């Protein structure tokens, strides 16, 4: 709901891939060196369908 | 509107939330949650506008 | 072909094959049986092959055929040894 | 009966998972100790990371201890220590392995975008797959009661479920749990049942995940790899030499981080092994397992999760993956500062004595030992190390016809590296021919070039027949000459014309060459008068040959003497009758098209020599009085400031809109700027008075500056306008324009204020330049990466279709014609003629035969031409369909390299592109190639029907248009925002405009047509080059758009699985082999799909080529999953492997090898 709707609606497509944005719109403990790669892998490359492979994962 | 989206309701929950935001790991206590916030904008050894 | 080398390509299309065959002939000259056809005049083997190609002699089919004759000369003329070896292991 | 078991030639490489036994096959021993080198003896330990028995010996042929020394025992191992004494390079190739106790998960197949171990098992990645192997939540491994097959349980749930049943559904936790999970999984039975279930009564509400997983599972099962190999139990070891610990200077060793990693994993693994023999507390052992997981994951690929530190350095440790995820130095090379060499030819360059001495070292050695002089090789070394005169003469022999290729730093296009014949020069700097000084885009500010020596025989011939400067007469981008004379020479030839009246003139006639005697002997001037002479012209027609034509024409002294330089052919005189400006290149071009190579080259050398010589004879300089200011300057400025003063006074008393008076006053100063500019030009242009016979006449100013401007030679109108006129509107950091332009000029004094204003323009100018210079190459990389795989092959196929070429006419409302876009183009088929016959079918439009397209009047302005866009070729490009545009005058040679040359030519003029309903500039080009949808995309009618409203805002909604006719309706979506263009009831055609705005290339290609969308792209990308004034052929754009439309989408039912979007390569080759194979009903119809450069380059057959540019960690992993193999026709992937390139001089090799790989 929250994460999915915010990520999809906002990122259309954030133009310059504004990373420093939705990373703060995420819960749990922040400042980790783990969740970083799970966002730079979805935004581009396999566009459109990748944004549907993100939520399911 | 800012208050409407604010989970915290008092001083303890606020300092604890801030402590969990700054140092995400160890369970926030009483001394740690307070001393950390004090050592951010209210201590010369940790903050100074010169 | 000191400066094109363009007059050689129309004799054998695609400059690449021109490079191949010319390098082939120049390879024959630099090491092994030399014997140029067009007078040297103090030119490297690089250009000598190009001169020959321009002259009209020494192409792809030419070198291949002469290689066939070369094989028929080395093999057929020296079979007395091979045949004698053929009876080695029955 | 082959079956050879040695290291011979390979045709392909295979990538796949590695079994534990597969790892054992590489094992030349087992690392068991964290020890590296001895603390005292500095000798490799027993079973450490640098063993001698396992890997390789330290010294070449002597063992560890010293029982055996020389080559006596090169095949026999040592008695005291099993050390195979062979080479020391053996230590560089030897593998080795570590066999862990408890299983360990591979970091790549675990967490790399899609959970490879998860998706194959259908299970959440960082959620479930983490908590069950980190020893936290136990998982099930198949149950026949109450519990499913892949659910997650807690310790409480575990014991409860164990108490209810137990001893019949046993399922562990951790690594080995996931191992049994993958192992128990049956890929076959699931591949069947999934196909059954995921096809029964389901619309587009499921098909996504269905087709996805089934294709993935089918790929994995057909790949051959067993899921057991997903998590490793045996971890291989990298060779010691690839991670050595070499002693630097005075102790202080230098080791790799991999040694730290392997040492850590060894330690943790050993403790884990020891704990599984002593007391075994669950918490301790499980923690050590997680720690072993940490060490292993850190060794394979750090990334990624906190990053293991240590090593004293606050920086992370370079893991294995970090060494293969992200400039080829070469011997026989050098570099130095360049310098002009006027006395040189066009196929020659100034190569320093000492420089050439060090370069051709091995050649000098061989030649010395060959002739005599030096008794041996070392004798030659000692002979050249002591430069003994005679050696130099030998050098003059080795560099005789041995070409050396030069190179500049910023290599934009093919002409970045050009070969020349070395000429010894007493100096330490490298001299270059001033003619080819433009191709390099090089100046003599202090720039330096590098030199390379073609060692291989065929390498020398490649440099002579391809990379030679004499072979690069024309530019690969545009057919126009590239070695065209520049500033100095053009000014010279411009001064060799310029008809001046009287002044030692008179019509004293002679005969060509004789006039030269007149010039040196003074008496007569040089720029008179005109004067008449006898010109012996030469022309040819029909049957070629040469036809004389002596006559008496009225030229000048300069034209007469300059006529001697002109070759045999050419129209003569009329090429000299003009001047020196732009026709200076035209003459060179025509000479090339009507004569050939050699005569065009010597003509260039002659015009260069003549240009420089007479330029020196002229003595054109630049004094302070050369830039004469207009007298009407102060007048015009006062008038402009008068108008603006009145406007300000009006603004004071309201009246005019003060909100935009800024714009109109800008028009005032802008107009005034044009007034001063026009005044200065009209003055500085004509002037003069002379005194012909009875005096009183006017020509054109001989004012040096004007002479430089009216003859190329770096001098434009704007610059001159700033020199004597005035610097107009100046930019402001806000982006706005100042309402007080620089009234003064460089000829005059400049106030501190306006200079402090101009500094902004200079700053932003240099800044923007620094940006677009790097941005140009940034685009070039993408262009090359997407296009560097297509090469002209299969000679010349059939087909006739092709874009109808027509002169780009903005003349609809602005008048601007360009009808040279058809030349060297292969005709589609007999494109008619106002009557009959004329044009043939496959006849390529000649340079003289394109001039024949003017004898058919202005009526014929449309010709169908075969292009690279079409062409029924397979994996290449038809020679005819392309063209001929090269440095060569003929058609492109079969097996060239269209892709790279195309990309280079496109991204070459990128340096001179100004970044910003008109974007314009480099960014506009990028958006066009990437095929991005506009910020306000228009809409088109998919099927021709009757326009009618579909429920006024009934959704949702937002307007709805429904063009329905013949059969079946359509419901488009109009979002209220933005108006319309077609009333209700009206009929539309197939692809009509119903938004009147920016068009989307996707809609055009999908609906309008491929010819239409390609025409759009080419005619829109050129429009941004028109403004910049950069000439570039349309062929190259068509080339990139060719593979820009590489893939498509099939929609029906065939051997291919419907939803899969595949390239028209396999599509066409399979549809051609199905209509006449079994049945045409076993195949579907495809549909072209527009995809950007990046999206297109992303997809490629070879996994190595992909591993080059895009993210290596992804491509390498996914290619590891499915047993893929490169085989092996790409350019890029065949470069890093270090073999012959499947193009150019190669191709034939690849073709032979390709046909060779048909036996099996
Ligand atoms: N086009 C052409 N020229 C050849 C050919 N063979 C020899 N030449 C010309 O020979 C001239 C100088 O060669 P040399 O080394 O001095 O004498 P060489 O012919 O015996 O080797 C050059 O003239 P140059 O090129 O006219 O000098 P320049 O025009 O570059 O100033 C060179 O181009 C050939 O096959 N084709
Ligand atoms: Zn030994
Ligand atoms: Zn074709």
């Amino acid at each position: 709901q929250s994460q999915l709707k915010l990520l999809v609606t906002r990122g259309k497509e954030q133009g310059y891939l504004t990373y420093a944005e939705v990373n703060d719109h995420l819960p749990e403990d922040i400042v980790d060196s783990d969740q970083i790669e799970d966002i730079i892998q979805m935004i581009n490359d396999m566009g459109i369908q990748v944004m549907e492979e993100a939520p399911d994962a | 509107e800012t208050l409407r989206v604010d989970p915290t309701n008092d001083r303890l929950s606020a300092l604890v939330e801030i402590y969990r935001m700054m140092r995400p790991g160890e369970p926030p206590t009483r001394e740690a949650a307070e001393s950390l916030f004090e050592n951010l904008f209210f201590s010369e050894d940790r903050y100074d506008l010169s | 072909a000191r400066v094109t080398v363009q007059d050689a390509v129309e004799k054998i299309g695609n400059r690449f094959d021109l490079v191949l065959v010319a390098a082939r002939r120049a390879r024959q000259m630099q090491v092994g049986g030399k014997d140029p056809l067009v007078p040297e005049e103090n030119d490297k083997t690089t250009v000598i092959a190009l001169r020959e190609i321009e002259e009209g002699l020494i192409n792809n089919q030419i070198l291949d055929v002469r290689e066939r004759q070369e094989q028929q000369e080395q093999e057929a003329a020296e079979l007395q040894a091979v045949t004698a070896i053929a009876e080695g292991r029955r | 009966l082959k079956a050879q078991t040695k290291t011979e030639e390979f045709d392909a490489i295979k990538i796949a998972l590695a079994s534990p036994d597969m790892i054992r096959s590489w094992s030349f021993g087992e690392v068991k100790k964290p020890e590296t080198i001895n603390y005292r003896t500095f000798k490799p330990e027993r079973d450490g990371l640098f063993c001698a028995r396992i890997f390789g010996p330290v010294k070449d042929y002597e063992c560890l201890c010293g029982k055996y020394k020389r080559l006596k025992h090169r095949g026999v191992i040592c008695e005291k220590c099993g050390v195979e004494v062979t080479q020391t390079k053996v230590r560089r190739e030897r593998m080795g392995h570590i066999e862990l106790a408890s299983p360990t998960a591979h970091i790549w197949f675990l967490k790399s975008l899609p959970s490879r171990i998860g998706l194959l098992l259908d299970m959440p990645l960082r959620d479930i797959e983490r908590v069950l192997y980190f020893e936290s939540y136990v998982v099930i491994e198949g149950g026949m009661t109450n519990l499913e097959r892949q659910q997650i349980l807690t310790e409480e749930q575990y014991l409860d479920a164990l108490e209810e049943f137990g001893d019949e559904f046993d399922a562990k936790m951790g690594a080995e749990a996931i191992q049994a999970l993958l192992k128990s999984m049956d890929l076959e039975q699931e591949c069947e049942q999934l196909r059954e279930e995921l096809n029964e009564t389901n619309s587009e509400t499921k098909r996504k995940k269905l087709t996805k997983r089934i294709k993935l599972l089918e790929a994995f099962v057909q790949s051959g790899n067993k899921p057991e190999w997903m998590i490793l139990t045996v971890l291989p070891v990298l060779p010691p030499d690839l991670r050595p610990l070499v002693p630097l200077d005075g102790g202080r060793f230098a080791t790799s981080d991999l040694n730290d990693l392997y040492r850590r994993v060894i330690n943790r693994n050993n403790r884990l092994k020891r704990l599984l023999d002593l007391a075994a507390p669950d918490i301790i052992v499980r923690n050590e397992k997680r720690m072993l997981q940490e060490a292993v994951d850190a060794l394979l690929d750090n990334g990624r999760r906190g990053r293991a530190i240590t090593g004293s350095n606050k920086r992370p440790l370079k893991s294995l993956a970090d060494m293969i995820k992200g400039g080829k130095r070469v011997d026989y090379s050098g570099r130095s500062v360049i310098t002009v060499g006027p006395y040189l030819r066009l196929h020659q360059c100034g190569l320093p004595k000492k420089m050439a001495l060090e370069l051709f070292k091995p050649f000098i050695y061989g030649k010395l030992e060959l002739r005599g002089l030096a008794t041996t090789i070392k004798a030659a070394k000692k002979m050249v190390e002591r430069e003994e005169a005679v050696v130099w003469d030998i050098l003059d022999e080795v560099i005789r016809e041995h070409p050396v290729l030069l190179n500049r730093a910023p290599t934009l296009h093919r002409l970045g590296i050009q070969a020349f014949e070395p000429v010894l020069i007493e100096g330490k700097a490298i001299q270059l021919h001033p003619l080819v000084c433009a191709a390099y885009n090089a100046d003599f500010d202090g720039d330096q070039m590098a030199v390379h020596v073609p060692l291989t025989l065929e390498a020398q011939l490649e440099a002579r027949a391809l990379m030679m400067s004499t072979n690069n007469i024309l530019s690969p981008a545009n057919g126009e000459p590239i070695i065209v004379p520049s500033q100095d020479v053009v000014l010279g030839l411009y001064y060799m014309t310029r008809d001046c009246v009287n002044a030692k003139g008179e019509g004293m006639v002679l005969t060509g060459p004789k006039e030269a005697e007149r010039l040196y002997r003074s008496g007569l001037a040089s720029l008179h008068a005109r004067v008449k002479v006898r010109i012996t012209e030469y022309e040819k027609d029909a049957n070629g040959e040469l036809v004389a034509k002596t006559s008496l024409k009225d030229t000048t002294v300069g034209r007469a003497i300059l006529w001697m330089i002109v070759p045999k052919g050419l129209p003569y005189s009329i090429v000299n009758q003009a001047l020196g400006k732009k026709a200076i290149s035209k003459m060179l071009n025509t000479c090339y098209r009507i004569l050939g190579l050699k005569p065009t080259v010597i003509f260039a050398d002659q015009i260069m020599y003549t240009g420089f010589a007479y330029a020196a004879r002229s003595g054109a300089s630049v004094g302070i009085d050369d830039m004469v200011i207009p007298e009407k300057k102060h007048e015009i400025i006062s008038e402009a400031e008068a108008e603006v003063a009145e406007i300000q006074e009006q603004f004071q008393s309201g009246l005019v809109t003060a909100g935009e008076r800024y714009n109109k006053v800008i028009d005032i100063w802008a107009a005034a700027n044009d007034r001063v500019s026009k005044a200065m030009m009209d003055n500085l242009q004509t002037e003069t008075v002379i005194n012909r016979d009875g005096q009183e006449e006017k020509q054109v100013s001989f004012n040096s500056i004007y002479m430089m401007a009216d003859s190329g030679a770096r001098g434009s109108a704007a610059q001159i306008r700033q020199l004597a006129g005035m610097r107009g509107l100046m930019a402001k950091p806000d982006g706005s324009i100042i309402e007080t332009p620089i009234t003064a000029n460089f000829r005059e004094g400049l106030n501190v204020l306006q200079y402090f204003i101009s500094t902004h323009g200079a700053r932003k100018g240099l800044a923007d330049t620094a940006l677009k210079t790097a941005n140009s190459g940034y685009l070039t990389r993408r262009l090359v990466d997407v296009a560097q795989d297509l090469v002209v092959t299969e000679d010349d196929c059939g087909t006739h279709e092709g874009i109808m070429m027509t002169p780009v006419i903005e003349g609809g409302d602005v008048k601007e014609p360009l009808r040279d876009r058809v030349l060297g183009r292969v005709t589609a088929e007999d494109v008619l003629k106002p009557g009959t016959a004329d044009i043939l079918v496959p006849r390529n439009t000649l340079l003289h035969e394109q001039w024949c397209d003017l004898l058919e009047e202005n009526s014929v302005d449309a010709v169908k031409v075969r292009s690279v866009v079409s062409c029924d070729t397979d994996f290449g490009v038809c020679a005819h369909c392309y063209g001929r545009d090269l440095a060569r005058g003929h058609i492109i040679n079969k097996g060239e390299a269209i892709g790279v040359i195309a990309a280079q030519s496109i991204g070459e003029p990128g340096t001179q592109l100004t970044m910003r309903d008109i974007t314009g500039g480099l960014p506009r080009v990028a958006d066009l190639f990437e095929a991005r949808r506009p910020k306000e995309p228009a809409i088109l009618a998919e099927i021709s029907g009757i326009v009618s409203f579909g429920k006024e805002t009934k959704g949702k909604r937002r307007l709805v248009i429904t063009p329905v006719d013949g059969s079946d309706p359509y419901e488009e979506m109009i979002p209220k925002w933005r108006q319309l263009n077609v009333f209700e009831g009206e009929r539309v055609e197939r692809g009509d405009v119903i938004s009147d705005g920016p068009e989307a290339p996707h809609d055009i290609l999908r609906l309008r047509g491929v010819h239409a969308v390609t025409r759009y792209i080419v005619n829109e990308v050129q429009d941004v080059y028109r403004l910049q004034g950069v000439k570039i052929n349309d062929k190259h754009i068509e080339v990139i758009v060719r593979q820009m439309l590489r893939k498509a989408t099939i929609v029906n039912a065939g051997s291919s699985d419907f939803l899969e979007g595949e390239q028209v390569e396999y599509s066409r080759v399979k549809i051609a082999n199905r209509e006449l194979e079994a049945n045409g009903k076993v195949g579907a119809t495809y549909s072209r799909d527009l995809l950007g450069i990046t999206k297109a380059s992303l997809a490629t057959e070879s996994f190595i080529s992909a591993a080059s540019f895009q993210e290596t960690t992804r491509v390498l992993t996914e290619a590891a999953v499915a047993g893929k193999r490169d085989e092996l026709r790409g350019l890029k992937e065949n470069v890093i492997v270090g073999r012959l390139i499947p193009a150019g001089t190669g191709y034939a090799y690849h073709q032979d090898r390709m046909r060779r790989r048909a036996a099996g």
